[PDB]
RNA sequence: AGGACCGAACCGACUAAUGUUGAAAAAUUAGCGGAUGACUUGUGGCUGGGGGUGAAAGGCCAAUCAAACCGGGAGAUAGCU
RNA sequence: ACACAGGUGGUCAGGUAGAGAAUACCAAGGCGCUUGAGAGAACUCGGGUGAAGGAACUAGGCAAAAUGGUGCCGUAACUUC
RNA sequence: AAUUCCUUGUCGGGUAAGUUCCGACCUGCACGAAUGGCGUAAUGAUGGCCAGGCUGUCUCCACCCGAGACUCAGUGAAAU
RNA sequence: CGAUGUCGGCUCAUCACAUCCUGGGGCUGAAGUAGGUCCCAAGGGUAUGGCUGUUCGCCAUUUAAAGUGGUACGCGAGCUGGGUUUAGAACGUCGUGAGACAGUUCGGUCCCUAUCUGCCGUGGGCGCUGGAGAACUGAGGGGGGCUGCUCCUAGUACGAGAGGACCGGAGUGGACGCAUCACUGGUGUUCGGGUUGUCAUGCCAAUGGCACUGCCCGGUAGCUAAAUGCGGAAGAGAUAAGUGCUGAAAGCAUCUAAGCACGAAACUUGCCCCGAGAUGAGUUCUCCCUGACCCUUUAAGGGUCCUGAAGGAACGUUGAAGACGACGACGUUGAUAGGCCGGGUGUGUAAGCGCAGCGAUGCGUUGAGCUAACCGGUACUAAUGAACCGUGAGGCUUAACCU
């Protein structure tokens, strides 16, 4: 349930530490991104020698949210914070090379197969 | 918007309702019959009859509880000592309403509510 | 309603082992890992139980790699292969939601032992 | 918001088209005391359906 | 084909072998008993009329009882007509079971939606509320402006305004039939249907593919 | 020690909602400034209308004030309605 | 103008908690405010709580929400010290 | 610039994006020395701008407790 | 000019089409992809932000698109009051000065209880020709009508290659709408618990009152969205622009003159809702009523006596029905409501007693006690025969049967 102005932690060695969502892509007037949806972010905080720098503007797939994900049997998987993984603009595809914290199987998404293949849990 | 909701707000707030019905189960019990508006009478049955029920079992717990509601020992004396054993074998409906016309000063529908045997 | 019970309890499990909020359970859950069905383990503290017949459920909280993961299971879903009590927990409160405001050390809950 | 023209007496009439009261037609007489009373209501001497309930 | 009348029992769920929770509306479908057939000849159209359930005799009227009597079926809570369709044929007194649907696959379900009483514009029409704050005077949930100016100089018919919402006929189309159990008078359809628990429903095979 | 600080009474009146045929011809409620000082208040006194008084706004001078109120000139005058 | 939510100087200062004449609860004393009875629609007023988000509102964070005590530790620029 | 018309001047900063803000430039339409000039610690219910927290301000509204509204009884207005 | 308040915003919209997107089509300096231009088309759809009072604009980032206009430059008895914005004040500039600016700057009261029209809801009356209960037919009216992306066909047609389709099919989304409460949650001042301060119930223990429900932690039913189900259609008809067949007028040509085939989100249908006050008041099924008298201007006349059905309605118990009316359930041959029993659920181990400890407090009895609107049962309580309204066989004419 991410929207414009939402802050997210990063889930990769991209160097971004805090990003802010400035657009929920994927449809006119579309209001929320969650599950594994692709938002557009600006970067509010990065480390000193990272692959990205603060004030950069690219995209990211969201991979963890406080709202979580429902499953075919009713159950829910929630997360304590909201996290995404930076993708570069004209390719989606992740900038980082490693992934942190758990991710959900919804990512099965062909193009995010990498993310799951990295990344500790679920 | 009410759907399936019980309980009558009697144009009061929660505490006041509680105070009044406490103050009025004690009345009906003391006098075995009292005259009130019809709505209050109908609600009274929900406060009072479960005191009676409670009194069908004498125990230090139940008396104390009875005292928590009511907060008056004469009355918790009467349930338990008299009323509990009266209604010992009757399953509920310890009370009965008799409608009885209209209040002069404001036209409120009145009714007597009385214990089912009185004699008093 | 009498029909509905008929329908519901003919769909309920008759071996949900006992547990209570504070307990630490390991839930084994069927999942399709790529091409494979296979059991998979989720272990954490039961911080809430919703008791409602076929709809009964429990929320199991667990600190995965630095931050929390809560999942609520649907006690009677075929997805839930088995439930196991790894440690009897001693708390007093139906819903242990205060543990969210707790990290690592303050999070710990006495063992029940008894 | 107030009227621009005075409404007519006829209109006053029509508006009161529905405030006739209705007389009751439900009085019954108690079998055991012969006082009138409304259906399902007690009598003024406290009779109801023959038995003398109340007693005030 | 024709449809039956039933009662909305409640909702629950059917868990599926492969870990899916299908949410279902439990509809009771006691046998429907034909109380009148109609044809071109006599009525100008073909259809069955049916009753279902039972009615306290003291609450059946002379006229109703007359009618029921004729078809020689016992009174039900009501009567409902289903349009016959060139081919379909039925006889007075015939009993129709829920097994009518043993297939069909989807069904349209009609009920009388729960009753929300006098609803304002926000609820009834999803009107979006004004500022709570910033100066608003007695105008949060109010409905805004309702016209233009001299031109119209009136309000247009069908204007979205506050009033009764709920408690009207509503159809919900193409719901999956999940189960048909005649022995039990059960029709399980996937998803919620109109009306509070206990009220009448009409199930017809879904008209749309 | 202090036209010192925080803060009740007391003095005030920055914001908002309510009220606007008001509970009230200026207020209520929540917040707000001063609160030993150029403070605040009781009683009585003095200044009078081209006059007063004014840490000055044309403020205030009995629900009012770029000239009070009352009575008079007076039926001012009204090429206007 | 009203049996008007306004205005009106002074004196008195009980108990518990409290720095306190704040504040909560009480004592003495005084009161329930001169239409009531029911309903539990919209909408208005006054409050409580609110998933995820967190100023994206708006002229403006207006309004809310938030902070809030005591004692230690400890506090930058700048400075008329 | 409480002063600048042209003007959202130009450049820099801050923002994802800043007709405002800050720092600069000097082309001051039309600053300037007790009609005081330029500074200035502290003070300020003073104006402008940023940020942390905070939130129903907002996405986008839900639910609940209360005074009206609504029904009965009594009284009984108003503008026009 | 004895008052037609205003820029922008908010809310709500409604038309036009000179069409922004989606649809059809002609030409193209159209290979494909993607464009250009024009014709047809108004069914639906048609952005959030930074800055500024702004509209606009510029900028950032979306989108299929971010249309242009009219509606007192739509909309202040609907909100706002930033701009405009009287009275205070200041700068600059003008003026000897009072002052002034169509320069700037800081501050700065937005009334109105709806009679009529209109509109949204909802009743009462009468009518529909004896009266009544139903179920209908369907004239008419309203709703709805949007679209991305991926996959197949196919790396195919096309192309030197880059790239990359038409037609058709399959999925899965966005926004929107409806319903629903099963799930996930919110709330849940009527359920349970903890706790601060104080007062009371003599005291202890145990309780209750007040302090925003004192403050909090949870939470049943219900309501509910963020929750989960469904929708937009396919099809059919007649068309627009357009593409054509046959074909003369005009030995040819010609889509047209006669004749014929096609052709779009527009139209009529198909889908949903209302719907016989459709006074052109329709149809079908069922139900009820089988006494006499008097008078007058003697006629579809007025009255009286007796009668009083079907049904309506009343009264009570009431409802996921509700402002009130209304609608539904039930009224003893009874589950309608309350109570009562059992169960669930919530809370989370009451009180009391005992044991340990100096004590706070622990442990045991104990998953205890309590537990609303819930589920399954149960006549204990309340739903008394009755009253009232509505009648007593139903006009004339013609026709077809019928004696
Ligand atoms: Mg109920
Ligand atoms: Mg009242
Ligand atoms: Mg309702
Ligand atoms: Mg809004
Ligand atoms: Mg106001
Ligand atoms: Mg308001
Ligand atoms: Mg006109
Ligand atoms: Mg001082
Ligand atoms: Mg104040
Ligand atoms: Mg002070
Ligand atoms: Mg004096
Ligand atoms: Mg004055
Ligand atoms: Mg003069
Ligand atoms: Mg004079
Ligand atoms: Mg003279
Ligand atoms: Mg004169
Ligand atoms: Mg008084
Ligand atoms: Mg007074
Ligand atoms: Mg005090
Ligand atoms: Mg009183
Ligand atoms: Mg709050
Ligand atoms: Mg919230
Ligand atoms: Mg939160
Ligand atoms: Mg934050
Ligand atoms: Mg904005
Ligand atoms: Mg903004
Ligand atoms: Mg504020
Ligand atoms: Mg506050
Ligand atoms: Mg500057
Ligand atoms: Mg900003
Ligand atoms: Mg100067
Ligand atoms: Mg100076
Ligand atoms: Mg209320
Ligand atoms: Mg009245
Ligand atoms: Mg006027
Ligand atoms: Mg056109
Ligand atoms: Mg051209
Ligand atoms: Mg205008
Ligand atoms: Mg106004
Ligand atoms: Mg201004
Ligand atoms: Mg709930
Ligand atoms: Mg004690
Ligand atoms: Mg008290
Ligand atoms: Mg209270
Ligand atoms: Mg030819
Ligand atoms: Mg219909
Ligand atoms: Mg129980
Ligand atoms: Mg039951
Ligand atoms: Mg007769």
């Amino acid at each position: 349930m991410i929207q414009e102005q939402t802050m997210l932690n990063v889930a990769d060695n991209s160097g971004a530490r805090r990003v802010m969502c400035i657009k929920v892509l994927g449809g006119s007037h579309r209001r929320y991104a969650g599950v594994g949806d692709i938002i557009k972010i600006t970067i509010k905080e990065a480390i000193p020698r990272g692959k990205v720098k603060k004030g950069d503007v690219l995209k990211a797939v969201v991979v963890r949210t406080k709202k979580g994900v429902r499953r075919p049997d009713g159950s829910v998987i929630r997360f304590d914070g909201n996290a995404c993984v930076l993708l570069n603009n004209n390719s989606e595809q992740p900038i980082g090379t490693r992934i942190f914290g758990p991710v959900t199987r919804e990512l099965r998404s062909e193009k995010f197969m990498k993310i799951i293949s990295l990344a500790p849990e679920v | 918007m009410r759907h399936r909701k019980s309980g009558r707000q009697l144009n009061r707030n929660s505490s006041h309702r509680q105070a009044m019905f406490r103050n009025m189960a004690g009345s009906l019990v003391r006098h075995e019959i009292i005259k009130t508006t019809l709505p209050k009478a109908k609600e009274l049955r929900r406060v009072v009859e479960p005191l009676i029920t409670l009194a069908k079992t004498d125990s230090v717990a139940n008396r104390r509880l009875a005292f928590a509601r009511t907060r008056d020992n004469e009355i918790v004396a009467k349930l338990f000592n008299e009323l509990g054993p009266r209604f010992a074998s009757r399953a509920g409906g310890y009370t009965r309403i008799l409608k009885c016309g209209f209040r002069a000063g404001d036209n409120a529908p009145m009714a007597y509510i009385e214990l089912v045997d009185r004699s008093e | 309603s009498n029909i509905i019970k008929q329908l519901e309890q003919e769909q309920m499990k008759q071996d949900v082992p006992s547990f209570r909020p504070g307990d630490t359970v390991e839930v084994k859950v069927w999942v399709v890992e790529g091409s494979k069905k296979r059991l998979q383990a989720f272990e954490g503290v039961v911080i809430a139980i919703r008791n409602r017949g076929l709809h009964s459920a429990f929320t199991v909280r667990k600190i995965s790699n630095g931050e929390g993961v809560e999942r609520v299971f649907q006690t009677h879903s075929p997805v839930v292969d088995s439930i196991s009590v790894k440690r009897r927990g001693a708390v007093r409160k139906a819903k242990l939601y205060y543990l969210r405001e707790r990290t690592g050390k303050a999070a710990r809950i006495k063992e029940r032992l008894n | 918001a107030v009227q621009q023209n005075k409404p007519t007496r006829s209109k006053r009439g029509m508006r009161r088209s529905h405030d006739a009261l209705t007389a009751v037609t439900s009085l019954s007489v108690d079998k055991t005391s012969g006082e009138k009373h409304l259906r399902h209501h007690i009598t003024a001497d406290g009779y109801y359906r023959g038995r003398k309930v109340i007693a005030k | 084909m024709i449809g039956l009348v039933g009662k909305k029992v409640g909702m629950t769920r059917i868990f599926t072998e492969d870990g899916v929770s299908i949410p279902v509306t439990v509809i009771e479908v006691e046998a429907n008993r034909v109380t009148q057939v109609k044809d071109l000849a006599n009525d100008g159209y073909r259809a069955i009329q049916v009753t279902t359930g039972a009615k306290k005799a003291n609450r059946v009227t002379k006229p109703e009882a007359g009618h029921f009597a004729k078809a020689g079926v016992e009174a039900g809570r009501g009567l409902w007509e289903f349009r016959l369709a060139e081919g379909e044929e039925f006889t007075v007194g015939q009993s129709i079971s829920v097994e009518l649907f043993a297939d069909v696959k989807k069904v349209d379900v009609t009920g009388t939606s729960k009753g929300k009483g006098f609803a304002g514009t926000v609820k009834r029409w999803n009107f979006r509320t004004q500022d709570a704050t910033h100066g608003n005077s007695l105008s949060h949930r109010v409905p805004g402006s309702i016209g233009q100016n001299q031109t119209p100089g009136k309000v247009f018919k069908g204007k979205k305004m506050a009033g009764q919402m709920g408690n009207e006929r509503v159809t919900v189309q193409s719901l999956d039939v999940v189960r048909v159990d005649a022995e039990r008078n059960l029709l399980l359809v996937k998803g919620a249907v109109p009306g509070a628990t206990g009220s009448d429903l009409i199930v017809k095979p879904a008209v749309k593919a």
